[PDB]
């Protein structure tokens, strides 16, 4: 009586305890990719992060500038 | 309408030259927007020609851009020489 009115039958926490240990694990391994791919764009500068500006070129003037070598 | 002319008038006595002061500098404020001659100035200005006319390398596709300075085509200067 107990078990059928408080509790529930094995397969629940079997299988709730597979689902979280998937979660956590991919949790995990995101982690550490995450980690080594910023190090790597912080060293390398060819990712979408760590982008540090320059100076725009439309503001350049292109035009004769009253002494033929610039 | 009463308020400001007397106003005006008893600023006009004892204290004349701010009367003045504030006269001049409201036209000077006010009378280059509307004066026609403004623009005659600006196109005085970019008719002086502080640096070298740099020639443009000639392709056929330019019916407007003179080949010699004689030539009709051209930015001109007759306007100048009317003021
Ligand atoms: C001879 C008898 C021998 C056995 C004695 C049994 C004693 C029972 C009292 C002790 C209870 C222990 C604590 C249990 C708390 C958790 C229970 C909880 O899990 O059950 C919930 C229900 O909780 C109960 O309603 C709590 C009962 C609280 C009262 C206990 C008895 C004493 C109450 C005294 C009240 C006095 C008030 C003043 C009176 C004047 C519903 O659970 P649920 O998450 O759906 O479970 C899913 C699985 N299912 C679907 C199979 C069920
Ligand atoms: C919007 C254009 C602005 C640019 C033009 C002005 C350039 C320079 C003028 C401004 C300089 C600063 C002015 C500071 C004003 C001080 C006023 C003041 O408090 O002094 C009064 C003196 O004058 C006054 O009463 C206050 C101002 C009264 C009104 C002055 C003229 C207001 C506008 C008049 C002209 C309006 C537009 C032109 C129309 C003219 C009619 C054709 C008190 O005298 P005290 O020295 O303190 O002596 C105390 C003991 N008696």
């Amino acid at each position: 009586w107990i078990a059928r009115t408080f509790y529930d039958g094995p397969e629940k926490n079997y299988e709730k305890t597979m689902a979280i240990l998937q979660i956590e694990a991919e949790k995990a391994e995101l982690r550490l990719k995450e980690l080594e791919v910023r190090r790597l764009m912080r060293a390398r500068g060819d990712g979408p992060w760590y982008q540090y500006p320059t100076i725009d070129k439309a503001l350049i003037d292109h035009s004769p500038k009253t002494t033929p070598d610039n | 309408a009463g308020r400001i002319a007397s106003f005006l008038k008893n600023a006009w006595a004892k204290e004349p030259v701010l009367v003045a002061s504030f006269a001049i500098g409201g036209l000077a404020i006010i009378l280059p927007s509307l004066s026609p001659y403004t623009n005659y100035a600006i196109r005085i200005n970019r008719a002086t020609p502080y640096n070298y006319p740099v020639p443009l390398r000639d392709d056929g596709n330019m019916p407007d851009v003179p080949s010699h300075p004689q030539d009709p085509q051209g930015p001109s200067l007759e306007w100048l020489k009317n003021l």
